[PDB]
């Protein structure tokens, strides 16, 4: 069996595909690879073996024949305004496939919480109350993620076929795990280390809720096999940890525990911390995947949080670029070139 | 057998084979080297005064 | 004993590096680092 998914070199698709490659259709509905297709970001990249496609850049066609060729379809627009018009050119192609299918082929769009940001709840005093895979009908925009509401309902409008054809899109959390772009800026932090407390920003009290990116590519697949009646999921954790609690379980891991907040000015001056990224440590949100949680038969890697699961999550980033620590002494006689080698 | 060496009392040492191989070797080695380089010298008791 | 002997007469003021000093403590590290023993053994026996 054959899927796409777009922009493997992001982290988000790639270790996606990397882990949906190895496992087998169906197998989600229990508690040898696929055949995975994707297109690459940077011309810099290369294809990833766990996928076989090359297109730096790709012909429209060749894309349009290649999304009739997978049994199943996702595609992911956070970050990248082009992907949204690529995806809403494929789901406008894809109407004509809807006459040409093979079979009900499948389609998926990933997508962010970040789309809450601006929400009144429906309890605005008990501000715990949580919110669900049904809520997000309401949910109140953040204006570039407003135009991928927009590309996201256009999708459900194609999904309207249903039983002729399946289209399905689905919030993400903050992304943690794989090198995960937020929490690698933090890794590089507190592994640099060279402030004396780390940064922090306004409140800090905010929960961010937030998915690992292999319990998400189980969500994905089990969304695939499930084909879920309804067609938007959310994919977010039981964490509900505050940003506080993440920057201080950062510091105490790696850093020294000691932390400061700060105006959020003062984190506006940081380079790979893009506006999106600013506008992740602005958010709170309190949601929580019921329907999954339900219908998913997944076997997790932890369900909990990330300030649990924190010493295996820094074990991958270590791994991510290898900084094992180096360990040495050299014997003999004293002093002049001895110690002179060893500072060298 | 070490008991007959009581019997004639000659010279006995011992030593470990537990640590890696050539640290035995050299062990033994430097026990042995004294016997061989002195051997020249067989008795040849002397006396501080 | 050639580079400490010229290393300089300032350089060289009071430290252990001193030639009664260097001498002392370069036997001292030769008699510790029989092949017989070493600090290296503890490593070896890790096959490090």
């Amino acid at each position: 069996q054959r899927v796409f998914i777009n922009h493997l070199d992001t982290y988000s698709s790639g270790n996606i595909g990397k882990f949906l490659a190895n496992c087998v259709a169906g197998a989600s509905l229990e508690e040898g690879t696929f055949q995975i297709v994707g297109t690459l970001v940077k011309p810099e990249s290369v294809k990833p073996d766990f996928a076989v496609e090359a297109y730096k850049g790709i012909s429209r066609e060749d894309l349009l024949s290649h999304l009739m060729e997978c049994d199943a379809v996702i595609y992911n627009i956070t970050e990248n305004v082009q992907q949204v018009e690529e995806a809403l050119w494929a789901v406008s192609a894809l109407n004509e496939e809807i006459s040409h299918f093979e079979k009900r082929k499948v389609f998926i769009l990933l997508s962010t919480v970040m789309t809450w940001a601006r929400s009144k709840p429906l309890d605005p005093d008990d501000n715990e109350v949580p919110f669900t895979e049904e809520d997000y009908r309401r949910r109140k925009h953040h204006p570039n993620f407003l135009d991928h509401i927009n590309a996201e309902k256009i999708v459900l409008k194609f999904g309207k076929n249903a039983k002729k054809f399946a289209t399905y899109v689905v919030a993400s959390g903050l992304q943690y795990g794989a090198e995960g772009g937020i929490l690698h800026t933090f890794f590089k932090m507190a592994w640099l280390g060279e402030v004396p407390a780390l940064p922090v920003f306004g409140d800090g009290t905010n929960c961010i809720p937030a998915i690992h990116v292999v319990d998400l590519a189980g969500v994905i697949q089990n969304i695939i096999d499930h084909v879920p009646k309804l067609h938007y999921l959310v994919a977010v954790d039981e964490a509900v940890h505050t940003l506080e609690d993440l920057v201080k379980c950062i510091s105490k891991n790696t850093g020294p525990g000691k932390i400061q907040k700060v105006p959020k000015e003062n984190a506006f001056l940081t380079k790979d911390l893009t506006q999106e990224y600013l506008d992740h440590l602005l958010v709170n949100l309190r949601m929580e995947a019921l329907f999954v949680k339900e219908n998913f038969n997944i076997r997790w890697v932890a369900q909990t949080g990330f300030v649990e699961n924190i010493n295996s999550i820094l074990k991958e980033y270590k791994q991510s670029r290898g900084l094992l620590p180096i360990k040495i002494c050299i014997l003999g006689p004293p002093a002049v070139g001895k110690s002179s080698i060893s500072e060298e | 057998i070490q008991d007959e060496f009581d019997k004639v009392l000659i010279p006995i040492i011992m030593v470990n084979g537990a640590r890696k191989m050539h640290i035995v070797q050299y062990v033994m080695n430097m026990k042995l080297k004294p016997l061989v380089e002195n051997r020249e010298s067989i008795f040849e008791k002397c006396y501080p005064v | 004993k050639e580079r400490v002997m010229n290393l300089p007469e300032s350089v060289v003021a009071g430290t252990h590096y001193s030639q009664d000093r260097f001498l002392r403590s370069l036997s001292h590290y030769r008699d510790i680092n029989t092949d017989d023993e070493t600090v290296f053994n503890y490593f070896d026996e890790l096959e490090i």
